[PDB]
C-alpha cells in the first residue's frame, strides 16, 4: 500500500514533466517548422 | 544363564523408553522456544521494513 502510494505520485509527476516540455516544443514548432525547414529536413532524412 | 540375562535386559529398556521419551520432550521444548524467538524477531524486521518504507 506504501508503494502505491509513492508510485502513484512518481506518475503524476512524470505526466506533468513530459506535459509541459510537450507544450514547449509545441510553442517552438510554431517557428521552427517553416517550409523551409521541412524541405531541408525532407532532404535531411534520405542522406543515409 | 543367557536365558535369565534376557528378561532382566528386558525391564532395563523398559526405563530407558522413559528416559528417551524424556530427551525427546526436552528436544522438542527447545525447538519450540527458537521457533517462537524467530517468530518474534522477524516481527521487529517487518516493523523495521514498513518504517523502511514510509521513509
Amino acid at each position: 500500500e506504501i508503494e502505491d502510494a509513492a508510485f502513484l505520485a512518481r506518475e503524476k509527476a512524470k505526466a506533468d514533466a513530459e506535459c509541459y516540455t510537450a507544450m514547449k516544443i509545441a510553442e517552438a514548432n510554431k517557428l521552427k517548422l517553416t517550409p523551409e525547414y521541412l524541405q531541408l529536413m525532407k532532404y535531411k532524412a534520405i542522406a543515409s | 544363564e543367557l536365558m535369565e540375562a534376557e528378561k532382566t535386559k528386558l525391564l532395563i529398556a523398559a526405563q530407558k523408553q522413559k528416559v528417551v521419551e524424556k530427551e525427546a520432550e526436552t528436544e522438542r521444548k527447545k525447538a519450540v522456544i527458537e521457533a517462537e524467538k524467530i517468530a518474534q524477531v522477524a516481527k521487529i524486521r517487518f516493523q523495521q521494513k514498513v518504517m523502511e518504507k514510509e521513509t
